[PDB]
């Protein structure tokens, strides 16, 4: 039997995979059963380990979801938000000091998640039950007298 | 004579390989000014 690759892992083939592998540091796999076709990015698939969004970051290889940059606290009352320079990164840098800003990020944001599959049907109705033994016939009367 | 019994299931399948830790936290604290 075949086993589906767990969350945070992807199969290294579209059809006949030999071993699931962990998603890279900059990516994340939300689903169960991720597979990596070879058409475009190597570690990317329709359900595969997606790269973390612009704001969000993750560093652990096999992870379900990324996390947002934490608010940097340099001392008293200094909560400065942080962002990422590139599309997928495992380190979140200050948003003030990044070179390419939110202004120049020309990537277009990917579609929403396609809907969730229907449920399993009920158990089918068993075929009918066997009719009982049919009845017997009449019995031969005793020989008429002579 | 009646039929024989069924088999027992397989065990519990293996667990995914435990992930590694994280980076070594930072690099250069503060390079000297000019
Ligand atoms: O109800 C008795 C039933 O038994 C069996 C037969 O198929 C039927 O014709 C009927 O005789
Ligand atoms: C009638 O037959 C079915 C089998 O389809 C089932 O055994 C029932 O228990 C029986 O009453
Ligand atoms: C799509 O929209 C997001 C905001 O959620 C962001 O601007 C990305 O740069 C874009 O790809
Ligand atoms: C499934 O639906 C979503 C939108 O809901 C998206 O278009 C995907 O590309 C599609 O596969
Ligand atoms: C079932 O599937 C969709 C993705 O196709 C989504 O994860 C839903 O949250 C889930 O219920
Ligand atoms: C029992 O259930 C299945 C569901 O797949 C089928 O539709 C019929 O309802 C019956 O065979
Ligand atoms: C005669 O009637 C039926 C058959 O015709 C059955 O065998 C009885 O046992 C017998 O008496
Ligand atoms: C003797 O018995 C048989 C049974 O069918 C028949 O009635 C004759 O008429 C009787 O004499
Ligand atoms: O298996 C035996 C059968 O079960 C039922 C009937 O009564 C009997 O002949």
């Amino acid at each position: 039997q075949c086993t589906p690759c767990a969350a945070g892992f992807y199969a290294n083939a579209p059809d006949s995979a030999t071993s699931c592998r962990a998603c890279p540091r900059g990516y994340y796999g939300p689903y169960s059963g991720a597979y990596a076709d070879n058409l475009g990015d190597e570690f990317e698939g329709p359900r595969g380990c997606y790269k973390c969004p612009y704001d969000f970051f993750a560093d652990r290889p096999g992870v379900r979801q990324c996390t947002a940059c934490p608010p940097l606290d340099l001392g008293g009352g200094n909560l400065v938000e942080q962002c990422t320079e590139d599309l997928g990164s495992q380190r979140c840098k200050p948003c003030s000091l990044l070179s390419k800003p939110k202004t120049a990020r020309t990537e277009q944001s990917p579609p929403p998640p396609s809907p969730s599959p229907p449920p399993p049907p009920p158990p089918s109705p068993r075929p009918p039950s066997p009719n009982p033994p049919s009845p017997r016939p009449p019995s031969p009367a005793p020989p008429s007298p002579n | 004579p009646p039929p024989p019994p069924p088999p027992p299931p397989p065990p519990g399948t293996p667990d995914q390989p435990a992930a590694p830790a994280a980076p070594a936290a930072p690099a250069a604290p503060a390079a000297p000014p000019p």
